RNA sequence: UAAUUGCGAUAACGAACGAGACCUUAACCUGCUAAAUAGCCCGUAUUGCCUUGGCAGUACGCCGGCUUCUUAGAGGGACUAUCGGCUCAAGCCGAUGGAAGUUUGAGGCAAUAACAGGUCUGUGAUGCCCUUAGAUGUUCUGGGCCGCACGCGCGCUACACUGACAGAGCCAGCGAGUACUCCCUUGGCCGAGAGGCCCGGGUAAUCUUGUUAAACUCUGUCGUGCUGGGGAUAGAGCAUUGCAAUUAUUGCUCUUCAACGAGGAAUCCCUAGUAAGCGCAAGUCAUCAGCUUGCGUUGAUUACGUCCCUGCCCUUUGUACACACC
């Protein structure tokens, strides 16, 4: 259960451009992904929501190198 | 409480309805038993004398729950596998003038009538009442 | 101005132009104040052939199954036998219609 | 009067006829494909 | 009126079995326990389980149906759950009259004691072996236990006058004891004569 | 024979030509202090029981 | 008006859809009574969904069942299957769920496949089920 | 290996006096022992059913066992 | 007796 | 279309290669991400061999390479013999 | 990590294929849009039994109501979500909830460079050579491709009591069907049987078809004897298909009653609705399945590992090999 570049690049892209929008449930970022990007799958959708969540909650508790946002 | 053939155990019934035939004693027989086979996969006669009777007992129980059916649908009721040698075996239905003449002398006993309108043989208001009527003499004999 | 309770059955491969077919006649049919029978949902017909893959028989022996699929999407109304004429107009490529007045 | 089913298959066949002859006849002009729409009492190419 | 007039003798208690009690479990010896699964009692041995998906999810899982499953072998009697159900039924019904005590209580000792310790493995040695006699777990003990008495009506039943709902019953009752003419004992004790040999 | 009841504690890896046989720290339950290593030809659990015939003899490594 | 609730339940092959009305306390399966539909080494298998709860809790409840397709054991374990949504949603939907809750935890703790169904079917290959043919030399 | 098709009286005798210590009869025990044929075993069961000294446990088509009274 | 080739050794 | 295009200026003497090879500026300008032109057959021996030319991005996998890709083939005489021809463009 | 799948260190930076992504299909929806070629409730007439007020069946309704069950559209649903114990990270193990926690299950497609691999007997795809009117072209009659002292492969039926035989009970799914000539076939009659005759339905969710298949379940007969297990071989008789049935195309009846007691050295396939058991539909077809491709019924023991044999991938290393340890 590894994810690929595809889904890398686009969650750190996501997170650097609008950190604040959403938070560390991933339902909200389930919603907030597809509104403002332009997604071919819904499995895909699910992807990048599921691990973009995962970001958050380890950036809540402490900063991790690579991720800067605003 | 009232009874009927849905509430009774199949296999009694069709021998107690054996039984009760048994006291009547009056059904046509044109010589076919112990010479026929019943049945192409099959290689021998029932041992039991009377296999016409107890087959024209099971014939009208299941009519009674059947709307509409012919000698055809009973033709491969009462089939079953045939060893046809070192072949596989497969599914062949039971013997045509048996079936066919053992229910045809059923509706003279007045137990079951024609239904040309749209084929087959469907039972009749008192051939019905017959095998209700029996239906008490088994449900209380628990 | 007899109504005669025509129906009309259709038939295509793909799905999607037939679909938008019968969902612009519902709106030209439901405007004029036609009593409309909804789109009924048949059964969709399936069919495969299997041949063998290789054109010689060496080597391995190995299958294919080609396939076809077929809808039907009836539907049916009430009116009188000229209006349907002009409300069955403005239909795409490769949908099929046959009109059956059923009078 | 023929089934749909059938009809759905002979069709087919139909457009392969035209277009199998139209690569031996029309190769020169630059032919890329066609598409047929059929229409009662007279169709189009 | 709905339910039959045996069952309603059996819903005024708690639940067992109709026939015999799921009480007074034995007090003999330990590390077999926690692998035989007794504390849900059910009716009929049949059920459409999920035991075969992970490793020891066969381990909580009833004995009865274990010893039903391995009943139906040797390539005929395959998935004929209900011809071997009344063959276990019977067999637990004959092995209660030669003796007043529960047919479960017979069982549950032929198991507990027709168990292997030893067994020897198999280590290369070019063409020789270095059998090193190595221990069995609990859970392969009572695994090979059922093999042995199945197997062992099956061989003695083949060709034979006597019929399988006694002959699965014999071996049960001989095997409660230490009877040492049962065919499940002449493996299990060759089997561990072998082990001292290679120790 | 003084057949002693011995259970297992931890799994150290499978040794064995085959897989077949693992290798174990087993405890005696009756010293809970003394442990030593032995190999099993079943599967094990945690806070499984074993039967031992003999414990002075032991394993590799 | 009449207090009624329609549930259904599958397995492989076989659908047995049931109708559960207030009456009076009656049973029967396929218009025959319970007696006689199932197998006589398995009619054990019918009747522990109500002897565990118990025959006072069925005081002025009726049901009808229509079961078709499949094999003998998925025709009573499709039934065993939907009885449990009749009895569980007719006493959610028209009485106190006091009683509600305590059925359900106590009929789920002997057996959890009461309320869920158990998907199993076959696959495709193009050699049978599983196994290829024999090989001449490997 | 054979066995009897007829019951004569030195086989009749073994009956009464010992199926009253017999803890089950069945046809293979009957077969085994009494050297009696399986036909002859089955016959043995239903007629000394009537006769009030054995007691039914369990029946079947296949297999049929009884005990003492 | 063994056919020699396949380039085995002693 | 190409497909044709190359057999008519192969099938008059020229160079295989550089009929090959126009064909690649002429689908450039069109606006197309990549192309692929395979030709085999006798190539001026005895022994027969392929040539394969490519150009741009290129999909083999999936279902895509059944509706992104458009392909087409093609028999030419000679007077020696048989060549044959596979084009296929990538349209976005 | 299933993966050149990633975390990262870095004389490399940035990219292109393959994997993944993707498509079909099997699992969830008492929520939306619905349906007389699919159902339920309801209302009439009508039948039987208790008689109750009930229970079990029939026929009708076409705006009486509804879509849970049957059906296919638009969408939702799993993401490893939550929790515990490891780790900086990627990740792994267990539990709870949940239809679903191996990438949820199984498939389709699938890289560079290649083989003296197969096919000229699929093609009006094709070079060269050959015979072309005593024709290797075409066409008509008859025979042969099946001919048998022997060795080898893929299968079918069995060696029986965990069986055979006889009556009764009674549950599926995927599919197919009418021409310029009859294609699946209901019902009625005759006929031991195979078959024959007469009305009629269906170009097909409407009729065949509920394809009420087999296995299986209950009640009896036989009684371990190669016997009522087993059906090779052969005689006589009756029929259908076709222009034509002999070396019988096949089907049915009587009789004949072989070998075969779980199989040596060797050897194949397989991890859950899986193995094995059993049948059905379609292909070739005027007739013939012991063959293949799919569909469903009943439904298991044991492991959740390792590189020992037979093989595959990466790195270091050795070489007198490069047709490459044949
Ligand atoms: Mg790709
Ligand atoms: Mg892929
Ligand atoms: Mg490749
Ligand atoms: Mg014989
Ligand atoms: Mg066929
Ligand atoms: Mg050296
Ligand atoms: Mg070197």
């Amino acid at each position: 259960r590894v994810r690929t570049k595809t889904v890398k690049k686009s969650a750190k892209v996501i997170i650097e451009k609008y950190y604040p929008r959403l938070t560390l449930d991933f339902e909200t970022n389930k919603r907030v992904c597809d509104e403002i990007a332009v997604i071919s799958s819904k499995r895909l959708r699910n992807k990048i929501a599921g691990y973009t969540t995962h970001l958050m909650k380890r950036i809540q508790r402490g900063p991790v190198r690579g991720i800067s946002f605003k | 409480g009232g009874v009927t053939v849905r509430d009774v155990d199949a296999h009694k019934f069709v021998a107690a309805y054996a039984a009760f035939l048994k006291r009547q004693g009056k059904l046509p027989v044109p010589g076919w038993v112990d010479t026929v086979k019943t049945g192409n996969a099959k290689e021998l006669p029932p041992q039991d004398i009377d296999w016409w009777y107890i087959r024209a007992a099971s014939v009208a129980r299941h009519v009674y729950l059947r709307k509409t059916v012919g000698v055809g649908r009973l033709r491969k009721v009462h089939g079953s596998a045939k060893n046809r040698g070192t072949r596989p075996s497969h599914h062949v239905d039971a013997s045509g003038s048996v079936d066919r003449k053992i229910m045809q002398a059923l509706e003279k006993i007045q137990v079951l009538e024609k239904d040309e309108e749209r084929g087959g043989r469907r039972i009749t208001q008192q051939g019905q009442r017959d095998l209700d009527r029996i239906a008490q003499t088994v449900a209380e004999a628990d | 101005p007899k109504v005669h309770k025509i129906r009309i059955t259709l038939t295509s491969r793909k799905v999607q132009s037939l679909e938008k077919v019968c969902q612009e006649l519902i709106e030209r049919a439901k405007n004029k104040d036609l009593r409309v029978k909804g789109p009924v949902r048949m059964p969709t017909k399936t069919l495969k052939i299997t041949t063998r893959k290789t054109p010689c028989g060496e080597g391995s022996k190995t299958w294919d199954a080609y396939e076809m699929r077929i809808h039907k999407r009836l539907i049916d109304l009430t009116a009188p036998t000229e209006i349907v004429k002009q409300i069955i107009i403005n239909i795409e490529a490769g949908v099929e219609v046959e009109v059956t007045i059923a009078a | 009067q023929i089934s749909k089913k059938r009809k759905f298959v002979a069709d087919g066949v139909f457009y392969a006829e035209l277009n199998e002859f139209f690569q031996r006849e029309l190769a020169e002009e630059g032919y890329s494909g066609v598409e047929v729409r059929v229409t009662p009492t007279v169709t189009d190419i | 009126d709905v339910l039959p007039k045996e069952v309603l003798a059996e819903v005024g208690s708690v639940k067992l079995f109709n026939r015999w009690s799921y009480d007074d479990i034995e007090i003999r010896d330990i590390s077999l326990t926690d692998y035989i699964q007794i504390r849900a009692p059910v009716y009929i041995p049949h059920s459409a389980g999920r035991y075969a998906v992970k490793r020891f999810r066969k381990a909580n899982c009833p004995i009865i149906e274990r010893l039903t499953n391995s009943l139906m072998m040797h390539g005929r009697n395959n998935g004929k759950k209900l011809m071997a159900v009344r063959i276990v039924a019977h067999a637990f019904e004959i092995i209660h009259l030669m003796t007043d005590q529960n047919p479960i209580q017979v069982a549950v000792d032929a198991i507990v004691n027709c168990g292997p310790r030893e067994d020897s493995t198999r280590i290369g040695s070019a063409g020789t072996v270095r059998r090193q006699a190595v221990d069995v777990s609990p859970l392969r003990r009572v695994n090979q236990a059922i093999a042995l008495l199945t197997t062992g009506a099956r061989e003695a039943a083949f060709r034979n006058v006597k019929t399988i709902a006694e002959c699965l019953a014999e071996e049960l009752i001989n095997a409660a004891k230490g009877s040492s003419n049962s065919y499940a004992i002449k493996k299990k004790d060759e089997l561990e004569r072998v082990a001292k040999s290679n120790r | 024979a003084p057949v002693k009841f011995v259970k297992v504690t931890r799994v150290l890896g499978r040794t064995g030509s085959r897989g077949g046989v693992t290798q174990v720290r087993v405890e005696f339950m009756d010293d809970t202090t003394r442990s030593i290593i032995r190999n099993v030809k079943g599967p094990v659990r945690e806070n499984d029981i074993l039967v031992l015939l003999e414990s002075e003899r032991e394993a590799r490594r | 008006s009449v207090q009624a609730v329609q549930v259904f339940g599958k397995k492989k092959n076989a659908t047995a859809v049931a109708r559960c009305v207030q009456g009076k306390g009656l049973i029967k399966v396929n218009g025959k009574p319970l007696k006689l539909f199932a197998p006589e080494i398995l009619r054990a298998k019918l009747y522990e969904p109500i002897l565990i709860l118990g025959t006072d809790k069925f005081a002025d409840v009726d049901i009808r069942i229509r079961v078709a397709g499949g094999g003998h054991t998925s025709q009573v374990y499709a039934v065993r299957q939907a009885i449990a949504k009749s009895i569980v949603a007719y006493y959610a939907k028209y009485v106190d769920e006091h009683s509600k809750n305590l059925l359900k935890q106590e009929l789920i703790q002997f057996d959890r496949s009461l309320l869920v169904a158990d998907p199993r079917r076959c696959e495709p290959k193009k050699f049978g089920g599983r196994g290829a043919r024999a090989r001449f030399q490997k | 290996a054979q066995h009897s098709v007829i019951l004569d009286k030195a086989t009749s005798d073994k009956l009464y006096k010992d199926v009253q210590s017999y803890r089950l009869v069945t046809v293979a025990t009957l077969v085994d022992r009494l050297k009696i044929n399986g036909a002859l075993a089955r016959k043995c069961l239903k007629d000394l059913e009537e006769k009030g000294l054995i007691r039914q446990v369990v029946g079947h088509s296949k297999m049929k066992i009884y005990t003492r009274a | 007796r063994r056919g020699g080739f396949r380039g085995r050794g002693k | 279309a190409q497909c044709e295009s190359l057999r008519y200026k192969l099938l008059n003497g020229l160079a295989v290669r550089r009929a090959c090879y126009g064909v690649l500026r002429f689908i450039m300008e069109s606006g197309a991400k990549g192309c692929e032109v395979v030709v085999s057959g006798k190539l001026r021996a005895a022994r027969a061999k392929s040539m394969k030319f490519t150009d741009g991005f290129m999909i083999h996998s999936g279902q895509p390479a059944r509706e992104f890709i458009d392909t087409a083939t093609r028999h030419v005489l000679l007077r020696q013999g048989v060549l044959g021809i596979k084009v296929k463009i990538m349209r976005g």
